[PDB]
């Protein structure tokens, strides 16, 4: 009995799907239970058939917050892998000028 | 590995790897190992790769509150030598691989973006250590 | 006896005309029979928990379908009165089966209400393992004298050499006080008979001559006996086997033959007198189970229609003995008469717009 | 398959069902209430009654 309110977006310009790689366009249609055994239901039906589950929404926006602290971390992070990227590339052209 | 007709030749060897073993285990400490991580020069003493070091003995490395990783958080901040900065980061590597708690714990010192400034030093090796802390801290990260 | 109940979220109180026959919203024109169900109201207390109640009841509700069906199944194997085949219009609490569905009671006595669902149904639950354990109890005891009787039967059934010899050798048909002598129960067939005969003091050493008796037949074999020495059995039994004759080493008595006739026919006579009680045992015990299985039907349907229809307790239900073939009209004809109720869309499946549940022999 | 306006029908059907669940647990709390109520008069007039009796 599909009775709970929808939260719905559209994501374009997507990035590499986890799981195949796919460069693919997403859509969210968020519907959620406050039972207990129909969220466990839900959980298993979703995470078998195709669902990302990872957060834990909430009213505080101090998550948020955080989470904007996690996105400057992650901004930290590709500059990492940008560095690690340049110097894998110039050590492979280093062994095979030998 | 390879095979000797003379007993004197093949029993000197054995002698050697077994005494030279010893030796070897001599080295294996913690304390001559923190005495000389305070004494500020970081010679090169073998435990730094040890893995019965990084094993049997990384929770030595946290010591009251974390005080020798506190020290040579210290020494980073000081010192820029490479070859202190090597040892220090390598070991920070080795002791965090185990202890994602501790990692949390070098997060909180500051040490993290410490290192992540080291990561701009003059010679390439310095950053390329920095680095490999920084992969260590990665870690689902 | 296929029969669909079907239930709506009843926005209005003259479907109770649907409920009955209405022709506005009748079922195939007035010939497929359509009846009111008779809806009890009950509580519900929470709505969350209920989801895990329905899936237990669910499958609980299966679980004493598996009673009633093998139940059923054993007093048609009763072999007498009851069948599959035969007699299969038996009776819930006196009036037939059919007839109870269209007279569909209900109480609340022997089940108050005012308890929660959840201790109704298992206290049902109670009553169908009580159920359970005494048919198989009895019908364990049933088997057994079954078992034994068909056995003694067969043992019974046969040819001298293996049938029981009660009522044919007798005293007079053996030595008495023999100080050496044995006499044999030598059956020898009609290929041989008169070798036998011919042959009886020579098959053994140390045979009474002229001992060349004839005492019975069957339907491969002609019983006689000779008189020989004790040690000769042996040697009778060497030079016999090969000539077709055998040898029916029986000890005869007065009671030790009797015995076993009276043994299967008090087993035949108490049998008799247990499958009485047994069947009205049976009876009873169906007619229960049965009217409890509608019961929990009917909780079943009432929960899942609270689920599905919201929070006042009124709503529509309706029993239906289809026509024939016609329920696949009906199926379109009350598709266009339940998908208004969600308004906007309805593989459907058993996502119906209406609550549905079946009721079967 | 509900629009806008039944899928608040049934919101509004399970904060409702919210507000007698809300009964129900202010029932059994009432019910703790007087029980429990009745238990610590009983007992500690028992205890005074024994401790008076003994002065006595």
């Amino acid at each position: 009995r599909g009775n709970v309110f929808l939260r719905q977006a559209e994501i374009e310009n997507p990035l590499e799907d986890p799981v195949t790689g796919d460069y693919v366009h997403k859509s969210v249609f968020i519907i959620f239970f406050q039972g207990d055994q129909l969220k466990n239901r839900v959980k298993k039906i979703c995470e078998g058939f195709r669902a990302s589950l990872y957060p834990c929404p909430e009213t505080p926006q101090e998550r948020k917050e955080m989470a904007s602290g996690v996105n400057t971390r992650i901004d930290d992070l590709q500059m990492v892998l940008n560095q690690t990227e340049d110097h894998r590339q110039r050590v492979l052209q280093a062994a095979a000028k030998n | 590995q390879q095979k000797y007709d003379d007993e004197d030749i093949s029993e000197d060897i054995k002698f050697l790897l077994e005494k030279l073993g010893e030796s070897v285990q001599d080295l294996s400490s913690f304390d001559e190992y923190s005495s000389e991580l305070k004494s500020g020069r970081l010679e090169w003493s073998p435990v730094h790769k040890s893995e019965k070091f990084w094993r049997e003995n990384a929770v030595r490395l946290n010591e009251k509150n974390y005080e020798l990783l506190k020290i040579l958080t210290k020494l980073l901040e000081v010192s820029d030598d490479p070859q202190v900065l090597a040892v220090a980061a390598h070991d920070v590597g080795e002791y965090v691989r185990h202890y994602p708690r501790g990692k949390r714990v070098i997060e909180q010192l500051g040490g993290k973006q410490l290192v992540m400034n080291h990561m701009h030093h003059e010679d390439q090796q310095v950053r390329y250590n920095a680095l490999l802390a920084v992969q260590k801290l990665m870690v689902h990260n | 006896t296929e029969f669909w109940l079907i239930s709506a979220p009843g926005e209005k109180t003259c479907q109770q005309t649907w409920e009955k026959l209405h022709a506005a919203t009748t079922k195939n024109n007035n010939l497929a029979v359509s009846s009111k169900f008779n809806i009890p109201d009950l509580k519900v207390g929470t709505l969350d928990v209920l989801v895990g109640l329905s899936d237990e009841l669910a499958k609980l509700d299966a679980f004493v379908e598996g009673v009633v069906k093998k139940v059923a199944q054993y007093m048609a194997d009763v072999l007498e009165d009851s069948k599959d085949k035969v007699q299969e219009n038996l009776l819930a609490s006196g009036v037939d089966l059919v007839t109870y569905i269209t007279r569909f009671q209900w109480d609340m006595a022997k089940y108050p209400i005012k308890q929660s669902l959840k201790n109704i149904s298992e206290i049902i639950a109670k009553g169908v393992t009580q159920i359970d354990n005494d048919l198989k109890s009895r019908a364990s005891a049933y088997n057994n004298l079954k078992g034994n009787l068909q056995n003694l039967e067969r043992k019974n059934a046969g040819s001298l050499l293996t049938r029981s010899l009660a009522e044919i050798v007798k005293k007079d048909d053996f030595v008495l006080d023999s100080e050496y002598l044995v006499t044999l129960l030598v059956v020898v067939p009609k290929l041989n008979h008169n070798d036998w005969i011919k042959q009886y003091e020579t098959l053994a050493e140390m045979v009474v001559p002229r001992s060349s008796n004839v005492l019975s037949e069957d339907q491969d074999s002609y019983l006689c006996n000779v008189t020989l020495f004790r040690k000769a059995v042996d040697d009778f039994r060497h030079k016999a086997r090969e000539n077709k004759f055998i040898v029916r080493d029986f000890q005869y008595n007065e009671e030790e033959m009797k015995a076993d006739k009276e043994e299967m026919t008090r087993l035949s006579t108490d049998k008799k007198k247990q499958f009485g009680p047994l069947v009205r045992w049976l009876k009873v015990n169906f007619s229960e189970a049965f009217i409890a299985w509608i019961h929990i039907k009917a909780l079943r349907v009432f929960v899942e229609s609270v689920l599905r229809y919201g929070l006042p307790v009124n709503f529509q239900a309706m029993l239906l003995q289809p026509n024939k073939k016609s329920v696949k009209k009906l199926r379109e004809v009350l598709h266009e008469l339940y998908k208004h109720l969600d308004s906007s869309a309805a593989s459907q499946q058993e996502y119906y717009p209406y609550v549905y549940y079946k009721i079967d022999c | 398959a509900l629009s806008d306006a039944d899928v608040q029908k049934q919101i509004k059907h399970m904060m409702a069902f919210i507000e007698q669940e809300a009964n129900e647990k202010a029932e059994e709390i009432d019910a703790k209430a007087e029980e429990e109520f009745n238990i610590e008069k009983g007992r500690l007039v028992q205890t005074q009654r024994l401790k008076i009796m003994e002065y006595y």
